[PDB]
């Protein structure tokens, strides 16, 4: 069974444009580049 | 949503980091440059048996020559590679320093300890002197990035431990640069042959 095919994102989550980190909803900016929310 | 994870490649400057990462031709031909932070971030994908996996790897500009990376660096990585160069023993010796600083951040990621350069003759250091790992109970692989020996194995590794799925296999090697030297094959076989026997050894 593909892992691809169960894979979901956390409920509210934005992936960095700038750098790909995984970030929270509730966080503006990216925790690890700073980079702000698009 | 993709399959990724991000992998931070630490250890000393002149290791061979980012020749390493660089092998991957697509993952060089689409890097995104973080400004911020001055790192290089390579979109490496893999096809394993149940789907592809990409390992967004950070790579630096060469700020480690000059003292530690910053915290948002390591922040949010969920594996790591580090690297030393056989050719160079205080590049291993600094091995657990770079481990240090990386759980003080990330903690308990799954890491694995890789010695780059094996094409040269004159190895420095060699299988029985390599006992990090075995003290904090990580997985080690020779490596060459210029010849490409072993680059795959560090990343299935790694695989296997974040899906938490011991038979997950590459289906297909990624298209890699082409080799600059060779990799002797008995020269292979013999440094993995020493490996396993300094695996028999312990460790005083
Ligand atoms: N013979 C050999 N030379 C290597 C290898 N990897 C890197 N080198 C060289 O080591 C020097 C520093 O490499 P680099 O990728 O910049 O290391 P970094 O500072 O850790 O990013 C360079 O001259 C590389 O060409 C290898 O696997 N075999
Ligand atoms: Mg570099
Ligand atoms: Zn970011």
């Amino acid at each position: 069974s593909g892992f691809g095919d169960k894979f979901k994102r956390p409920v509210g989550s934005w992936e960095c444009p700038v750098c790909c980190v995984s970030n929270k909803a509730e966080d503006s900016r990216c925790v690890s580049c700073t980079s702000e929310k698009p | 949503p993709q399959v990724q994870f991000k992998l931070v490649l630490v250890g000393d400057g002149g290791t061979g980091k980012t020749t390493f990462v660089k092998r991957h031709l697509t993952g060089e031909s689409e890097k995104k440059y973080v400004a911020t932070l001055g790192v290089e971030v390579h979109p490496l994908v893999f096809h394993t048996n149940r789907g592809p996996i990409k390992f967004n790897v950070w790579d630096t500009a060469g700020q480690e020559k000059f003292g530690g990376l910053r915290d948002g660096y390591y922040i949010q990585a969920q594996c790591a590679i580090i690297m030393f160069d056989v050719t160079s023993r205080v590049t291993y010796k600094n091995v657990p320093n770079w481990h240090r600083d990386l759980v003080r951040v990330c903690e308990n990621i799954p890491i694995v300890l890789c010695g780059n350069k094996v094409d040269i003759k004159d190895r420095k250091v060699k299988a029985k002197s390599i006992v990090f790992h075995r003290k904090k109970n990580l997985q080690y692989y020779d490596i060459s990035a210029k010849s490409n020996y072993n680059f795959e194995k560090p990343f299935l590794w790694l695989a296997r431990k974040l899906i938490g799925d011991p038979n997950l296999e590459f289906v297909a090697m990624p298209a890699l640069a082409p080799p600059e030297v060779v990799m002797d094959p008995a020269l292979a076989a013999q440094y993995e042959h020493d490996l396993e026997v300094a695996q028999t050894t312990a460790l005083p």
